[PDB]
C-alpha cells in the first residue's frame, strides 16, 4: 500500500545511446557501431549508411 | 547411388547456375552478337567471303552452349533426385 | 543511332527525381518511415549520380577504341 516512486534529475553525466534498432536495420547499426559507439543523439550515420 | 545431402544440394545450385548462365551464353552466341567474338574459333580464311561464315561458327558455339546447358539440366535432376534421397 | 544527350538524360534525371521527391509523400506513416525515406533519397542521389557520371564519360568522347582488325571486319558488316 505504501507507493514507488521515481524521481528526474538534472543530469551532467553522459547517458548511454540507443537507436530503437529493428531487424533490417540491426545489421547496419551494429557496423556503424563497431568503430565506436555513438553518444547522446548524436547523428546516427546508420540510416544514410 | 547416394550422397551427402549438403555436396547434393551444391550439385543442384551448381547445375541451376549452369543451365542459367548457358543458356545466356547460346542466346546471344546465336544471335551472334559481337561481344562475345574473340571466343569463336574463327579462321583467318573466313574473313574474306562475308559474315554468314563467322554466323555459323557463332552458332556452333552457342549449340556447343546449349549442349552444355543440357548437361547440366541432367545433372540438376540428378542432384534433386539425391536430396530428396537423403 | 539516336542516342542523344537529351532524352537519356531526362527520362532518367525524373526517373530519380521522382523516387527521390515524391515517393517520400506516399510513403505511409510508421517507425520505419525515417530509414525508408532515407533509402528513397540516398538511393535517387547515388544511383542518379551515378549514371549521369558514367553517360558524361561518354560525352564528347576525345579518342576512340582500338580494335582487332578481326572485329572491324566483323562489325562492318553486323553493325549500324
Amino acid at each position: 500500500t505504501v507507493p514507488s516512486i521515481l524521481n528526474r534529475m538534472q543530469t551532467n553525466q553522459t547517458p548511454p545511446t540507443y537507436n530503437k534498432t529493428n531487424k533490417f536495420t540491426h545489421g547496419f547499426q551494429n557496423i556503424v557501431d563497431a568503430y565506436g559507439i555513438g553518444t547522446y543523439r548524436e547523428i546516427n550515420p546508420a540510416p544514410y549508411t | 547411388l547416394c550422397c551427402g545431402p549438403k555436396l547434393a544440394a551444391c550439385g543442384i545450385v551448381l547445375s541451376a547456375w549452369g543451365v542459367i548462365m548457358l543458356i545466356m551464353l547460346g542466346i546471344f552466341f546465336n544471335v551472334h552478337s559481337a561481344v562475345l567474338i574473340e571466343d569463336v574459333p574463327f579462321t583467318e580464311k573466313d574473313f574474306e567471303n562475308g559474315p554468314q561464315n563467322i554466323y555459323n561458327l557463332y552458332e556452333q558455339v552457342s549449340y556447343n552452349c546449349f549442349i552444355a546447358a543440357g548437361l547440366y539440366l541432367l545433372l540438376g535432376g540428378f542432384s534433386f533426385c539425391q536430396v530428396r534421397l537423403n | 543511332t539516336a542516342h542523344s544527350f537529351a532524352l537519356p538524360v531526362i527520362i532518367f534525371t525524373t526517373f530519380w527525381g521522382l523516387i527521390g521527391i515524391a515517393g517520400p509523400w506516399f510513403v505511409p506513416k510508421g517507425p520505419n518511415r525515417g530509414v525508408i525515406i532515407t533509402m528513397l533519397v540516398a538511393t535517387a542521389v547515388c544511383c542518379y549520380l551515378f549514371w549521369l557520371i558514367a553517360i558524361l564519360a561518354q560525352l564528347n568522347p576525345l579518342f576512340g577504341p582500338q580494335l582487332k582488325n578481326e572485329t572491324i571486319w566483323y562489325v562492318r558488316f553486323l553493325w549500324e
